């Protein structure tokens, strides 16, 4: 039982999803044709004899990205009806995604999802992959999330989001899309892991010694985090964390559901030989700003809860030691209303590595998911960016053309202001 | 004739339970199939205390295995000794409780518990004269804590005249593995105060200390920790299972150790405990065992006995020993350590002796101390609870399961009252 | 000497019948050819109760096979044991009844029935002292229900002083395979009330529950379900077929179980029932059997016995057993469960014991309970009937076979009266 | 015994019949020459040695369609006297079919039918295949049905009809023919399965991935439904349904004898490999509007009775489970005067597939025959269409020329109005 349904929306979502599915296949020994020469059932349905099918739906409003999947290496892995494509994209326009273009495809995707969900007997919930900046990733996902929330209700929804960078931004209208999606994300998502491409790039250059990291490098890394999250369901070890468990531990208030993920160790084959990558070391490395997946300063924020998810050759005692050490480090401060802020998971399976990947094979790894006030800084910069453009009503007409109202923008901004304020409040000591 | 009914709730409870069963089967000469292959007639004489006799020279634990997750059950069944258990005695949910006491006590656990009740009724019917119940679990999670407590309440309602014993692993702040532990512990402790007759306070921190400091064990595992607990469990019921020179069962121990109804929280200890290297440089004698047992470093609860007073201690000795020697050593300890014993209970020490020692040893000892220092354990927990509750942190989850703030207020009050009561008698 | 005449009507009746015959032949050491290859003289002593002796050391079932469709007959003849039956005892139509009680009772069945009557008269003549009749069928279809009822009426007219027993599989709403079931059941139930002396209420739903929950059978088939029914059937007549310590035949059972003429609808049960895995962790003993039998989950009718009261229970034990033990266990059940037994019939339990156990088991038990909770079964059916009849849905078909609305009104009234009567004695 | 006589009338009837006979031959192992290198007797008479002849009559008023049969692959299967042909067709004119042209051929066909029926010892009844829209399919069939009703009386007559589409209509005068045939169909037919070409086309494109489905594709599919209906007579399994049985279960009132048929699963070879086509799944798919054989919305109607006919690797228990699941689905509503609306048949033989067919080979299939009020919508649109044309008396003169009276049209319309009203009534709750 214990199934998780994956939804991959827009280009970014699709591409991350590809990586994820490559990784899952390798982890469960499933070949690209669905054949396997048990726990894999959390990610795969099984049909007849020698066939396994991902519990996933891939959606884009344009055909190009999905068309690659159809033509490509994993064409036999997915059945055609799980790869859903329209004709025209949302053109970096939230309105087109949520209304004009999205209203044509949403019903169909929902139906397919329902069909998929009917096949699963112990649904844990949904993993939703999408960008904040694109018209499909924002507008369509927002719409989809609403519908899912309506139909399914109390099912857990976890969204992995490529949040836009401070500096390294690829589109002009990104801040608008980001603001608009955030509003909906607040009410319909149970936990949201924001990720920043710039941070990933820095990590790849600094930690992996890669001169020129491309999206394929990012995606692979991202997939690893997802694997760590779901390894507790797909294998078993000494200490286990379910999704509901995770939510209980990591989320102190309903709105404050934005943990930062960080993975350790991220090292090269040659660089790793010299390093003595102990449990204590990797744990320590988790709480360092340079290895973060979002650009921001934890030293200027406060921790409310951290989940530490260990995998491979790890025993409780040394994890405890590491936690103790972390406690005594003055530069890592936790809020006073959380006397112990550590949920700990330990799983026996070492991280498996993708052939031709950038990361070296290690005996132990860790994924830390931590709710820190520091993430609010990202929102502040994004809000600032939004405010400039809106001051001149720049590009607004486009959105209006596709049925959006100006009042929605203001509403969204207000919502984000309120959220930032909430985050500020929880921070302060009594 | 004096059957004990065993219940295991949640992961920890199950795992410790498994260890307990493994040791006990070895003790009574039962192999992984349920067949008796022992040497002595004494091993079978009182086999019925823990085992039901099935068809064809086989013995089956009077054990109920409970969890909201089936993974634990699977792990148990796949273990060495997994096949000895009655298949119908595994009572499992599918969802889990997500470290939420409310889910275990009011929601998922509620739905589950009736099956468990049905099983345990049958198990009671099977036994000719059930003396009572032993529940193994933790207070920090959701299943063992919430579901376990619920089960206890149900049991006591149906068997108000039977002895109700728990081996409860408490959350410590040093080895703090979860966030909502304070809440779960507080809620469960309250319930335990009213419905259990004796509660063995087992602490993971203390176990680790024992393993590292006394056993010299570089890398202890949960299994190793569990072993200690199992030993202690075996110790208490040795008098029910074997002959002896002076015999005390569960009731006799309670009556001698509990002077007031609420004060039934024990700090257990087990002796001897030695490293493999340091085994050859020791004396296999009663004075040594005694010395070991009363030491603070050998208590399985993270409390300094020198920070309180002993209300009572019960010492259970296994092996061929001189009664005189035992009596002298126990009197010596109370005379020399006068200041650590309450002065209004003369002869604070109760002694029991069973002639059959555990395997591998010629003599062994199990210590049950009722110390006012146990308040330390509760106080820390209370503090942690306060720290969270003052800001209503994580409360929303609990309220989503139907819980109200008022329950939290009540539990906290109750625990505080208990703490106060202990302080009162400490003086 | 006390011959029983067996009748099978419609598909279900035939298939269950076949199973029954298969088990009984095995029991009495009869092979698929009709030849006796048993070990014990006890197997042949009372062989004449169910078998006629043919020329050349062969035995033939005193069985009549009836259906409006020949397919069923073909299936039977082609089965393992199909060749043991007398070819002249297969009485079949060509058309079928199309789930229409009227076709079975008044039309096609009417045309058919005289042949059947001729056969059964001959079968009666053959037997030296026929004690009575056993009919296997369903109430939900057309043949077994309409034709079967008609046959029963005819039989009783000619043999008013003989015992008339039915094993009637009733339609349940959970496992509702047909649309007009309520009609067919209602019409047939009425007829049964006046003309059968004892009726075993067999429910498919309950059988499925037994198979899934108790037998742990992932994929039960109708064959598996049928097996249970067959076992029950065998149980009732064990006292006629073998020696014993206390013996009760069909009449003795009826007299002890039926205090008022109309109240002859039994909820049968069979014990023991175990999974293949869970077989090794059990006790082959009388207290266990007793425990199993009185449980609601082991009743073959979808009624909760705790929703009514037992008027009477008859328990039939097979195997070498202590009478004292049996008597103690039966008294215990009535004393402990006082509230589920009507207080104006002291010693609500009748016991019979046959020394010969069934094959594969050392001991077995068959339970016949007359519970006021059986009203639940009738009530549901009545409700369903009402739901259809209020709108006269599907009535036209029945009227095309000569039936009038008034008959429906009558049947419904009758069933309601029966229900009321049961309620009355429940109190 | 248990024979069924098949009558194939007009082009549509002939072409469906061809497909049917191809399928039957394959099912019973009968070669196109009648040789077989038992149950087949339900469809075939047997002559002398190594010869089997279909229990069928093929009729058309024009020679062209039948002439194909004579020339073609199955020329040796049928004896010449069972293939009956006139010279001139009914030219989409009901009058010509029923009166002017039909009166010349009807006696002959009846005589042949009688001869055929005399050879059968356990006649279950007739399967009549024809279109509603053509002059022969309407006018001739109507006439034939009357005569059969007179001669045979209480024999069951089952008619499979190609009812005209809402949009995709091939002739202008279709509504007239349809209305006229319906009037007679009411009194002389015991059960009528309406089918809509548009719906079949949609199914072929959506479910079978066929760009361009032709009539041959439709007919094959249609034949499968017939096979499912008659498999209970031609084989044996765990639970069996005769024709009379079926009628008893499915028909609550004499006039309300219009069940909708739906078949599951209809899938491609490649698309099916990935799908895990369970009993529950296929059952669920039956009650979905997209897989219907008639264009109309069941969600807007109420079910009165459904027969579920399973075939292949199926056991009762899982069918029961499926039924239970269906019961709990709020979007599938049954009338209050039917507390259980399920007749269930289970047959051991898996569906055999025609070489070069569009459908993939499955372990299990199902044919659901359900009486829903929703079919009344089709009649409403057809009636509307009729009413417009009649408002102007468009084409009426033609019919009058061939001996029809105007009053007949009005009568027919009235009859259909009454029928629609009846259908409405049964729907409503008390
Ligand atoms: N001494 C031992 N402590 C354990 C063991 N397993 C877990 N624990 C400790 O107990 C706490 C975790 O408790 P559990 O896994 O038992 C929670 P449970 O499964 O009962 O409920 P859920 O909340 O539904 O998981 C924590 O302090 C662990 O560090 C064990 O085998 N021995
Ligand atoms: N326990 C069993 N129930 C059965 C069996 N066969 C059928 N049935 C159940 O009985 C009902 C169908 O009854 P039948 O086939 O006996 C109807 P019958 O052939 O007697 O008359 P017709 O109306 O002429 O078919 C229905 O509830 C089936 O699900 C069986 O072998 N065992
Ligand atoms: N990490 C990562 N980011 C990506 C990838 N592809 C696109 N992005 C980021 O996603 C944002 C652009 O959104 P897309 O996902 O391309 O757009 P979309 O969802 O398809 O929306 P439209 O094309 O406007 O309909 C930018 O911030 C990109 O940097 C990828 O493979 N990995
Ligand atoms: N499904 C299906 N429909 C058909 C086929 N052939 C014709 N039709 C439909 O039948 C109707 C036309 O009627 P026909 O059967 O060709 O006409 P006819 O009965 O021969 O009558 P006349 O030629 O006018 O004497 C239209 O609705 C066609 O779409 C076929 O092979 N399959
Ligand atoms: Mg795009
Ligand atoms: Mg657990
Ligand atoms: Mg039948
Ligand atoms: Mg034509």
């Amino acid at each position: 039982m214990r199934e998780c349904i994956s939804i991959h929306v827009g280009q970014a979502g699709v591409q991350i999803g590809n990586a994820c599915w490559e990784l899952y296949c390798l982890e469960h020994g499933i070949q690209p044709d669905g054949q396997m020469p048990d726990s894999f059932n959390t990610f795969f349905s099984e049909t007849g004899a020698g066939k396994h099918v991902p519990r996933a739906v891939f959606v884009d409003l344009e055909p190009t990205v999905i068309d690659e999947v159809r033509t490509g290496t994993y064409r036999q892995l997915f059945h055609p009806e799980q790869l859903i494509t329209g004709k025209e994209d949302a053109a970096n326009n939230y309105a087109r995604g949520h209304y004009t273009i999205g209203k044509e495809i949403i019903d169909l995707v929902l139906d397919r999802i329902r069909k998929l969900a009917d096949q699963c007997t112990g649904l844990q919930g949904f993993l939703v992959f999408h960008s904040f900046g694109g018209g499909t990733g924002s507008g369509f996902t927002s719409l989809l999330m609403e519908r899912l929330s309506v139909d399914y209700g109390k099912k857990s929804k976890l969204e992995f989001s490529i949040y836009p960078a401070p500096q390294v931004s690829t589109a002009v209208v990104e801040p608008y899309n980001s603001i608009l999606t955030t509003h909906t994300t607040l009410e319909h998502s149970d936990c949201a892991f924001m990720v920043d491409n710039e941070a990933i790039y820095d990590i790849c250059r600094r930690n992996l010694d890669i001169e020129r990291p491309t999206y394929t490098n990012l995606n692979r890394l991202i997939s690893q985090i997802v694997s760590s999250i779901t390894a507790s369901l797909r294998f078993d070890g000494a200490l286990n964390v379910d999704l509901t468990e995770f939510q209980t531990n990591l989320v102190p208030y309903p709105r404050i559901h934005f943990p930062l993920a960080t993975y350790a160790p991220v090292i090269s084959a040659e660089k790793a030989y010299h390093e003595q990558l102990s449990v204590a070391e990797i744990t320590n490395a988790c709480f360092e700003p340079a290895n973060q997946m979002v650009k921001c300063d934890p030293r200027h924020g406060k921790y409310m809860a951290c989940c530490l998810l260990y995998r491979g050759d790890v025993v409780p005692k040394d994890v405890n030691a590491a936690i103790a050490t972390i406690k005594t480090k003055r530069s890592i401060q936790f809020v006073d209303w959380c006397p112990t802020g550590f949920k700990v998971g330990i799983n026996y399976q070492p991280p498996t590595v993708v052939p031709g990947g950038d990361l070296a094979k290690v005996q132990r790894a860790v994924c830390m998911l931590s709710n820190t006030t520091a993430i609010a800084e990202a929102w502040a910069r994004l809000d600032h960016k939004f405010d400039l453009m809106y001051a001149k009503r720049a590009f607004v007409h486009w959105y209006v053309g596709e049925g959006m109202e100006e009042g929605e923008f203001s509403e969204a901004r207000e919502d984000m202001a309120a959220l930032e304020k909430d985050y500020e409040e929880v921070g302060v000591d009594s | 004739m004096r059957e004990i009914v065993h219940i295991q709730a949640g992961q920890c409870g199950n795992q410790i339970g498994a260890k307990f069963w493994e040791v006990i089967s070895d003790e009574h000469g039962i192999d992984p199939t349920g067949s008796y292959h022992g040497d002595s007639d004494l091993q079978l004489e009182r086999i019925n205390v823990y085992y039901n006799e099935a068809a064809g020279n086989k013995y089956v634990p009077r054990a109920i295995l409970v969890d909201l997750e089936p993974g634990t059950m699977d792990s148990v069944r796949s273990g060495p000794f997994g096949q000895i258990f009655r298949p119908d005695n595994f009572v499992f949910g599918q969802s889990g409780a997500g470290n939420n006491w409310a889910k275990g006590h009011y929601t998922e656990g509620a739905e589950l518990v009736d099956s468990v009740l049905d099983v345990v009724r049958k198990e009671s019917e099977s036994c000719d004269c059930l003396q009572g119940f032993q529940l193994t679990h933790s207070l920090g999670g959701g299943t063992g804590s919430g579901m376990g407590t619920l089960l206890i309440s149900k049991i006591r309602e149906e068997y108000p005249d039977r002895i109700m014993n728990t081996f409860s692993v408490v959350p410590s702040p040093k080895v703090s593995d979860t966030v909502v532990e304070p809440y779960n512990a507080t809620l469960s402790v309250h319930q335990l105060v009213e419905n259990t007759d004796e509660t063995y306070c087992i602490d993971n921190e203390a176990l680790y200390d024992i393993c590292f400091r006394t056993l010299k064990l570089t890398t202890p595992t949960y299994g190793d920790l569990n072993h200690l607990v199992s030993a202690t469990m075996s110790g208490v019921t040795t008098c029910l299972r074997f002959p002896g020179q002076l015999n005390a069962d569960l009731r006799k121990l309670a009556v001698n150790m509990v002077p007031f109804p609420r004060l039934h929280f024990f700090m257990p200890g087990f002796a001897p405990l030695t490293s493999r290297g340091s085994q050859q440089y020791r004396a296999l004698t009663v004075p040594e065992l005694t010395q070991q047992m009363f030491d603070a470093k050998n208590m399985m609860a993270a409390c300094d006995p020198r920070h309180g007073r002993y209300l009572t201690v019960a010492a259970v000795f296994r092996g061929r020993m001189s009664m005189k020697e035992v009596d002298e050593q126990m009197l010596n300890v109370q005379n020399k350590n006068s200041s650590y014993f309450v002065e209004w209970i003369p002869n604070n020490v109760k002694t029991a002796v069973c002639d059959i020692p555990p395997r591998g040893l010629k003599m062994s000892a199990t210590f049950i101390g009722n110390s006012t220092a146990i308040q330390e354990l509760f106080k820390r927990i209370s503090e942690q609870f306060t720290a969270m509750f003052r800001r209503k942190a994580f409360l929303h989850w609990y309220t989503g399961e139907g819980m109200d703030e008022m329950e939290f207020t009540e539990a906290e009050s109750n625990m505080n009252d208990l703490v106060s009561e202990y302080q009162q008698y400490q003086d």
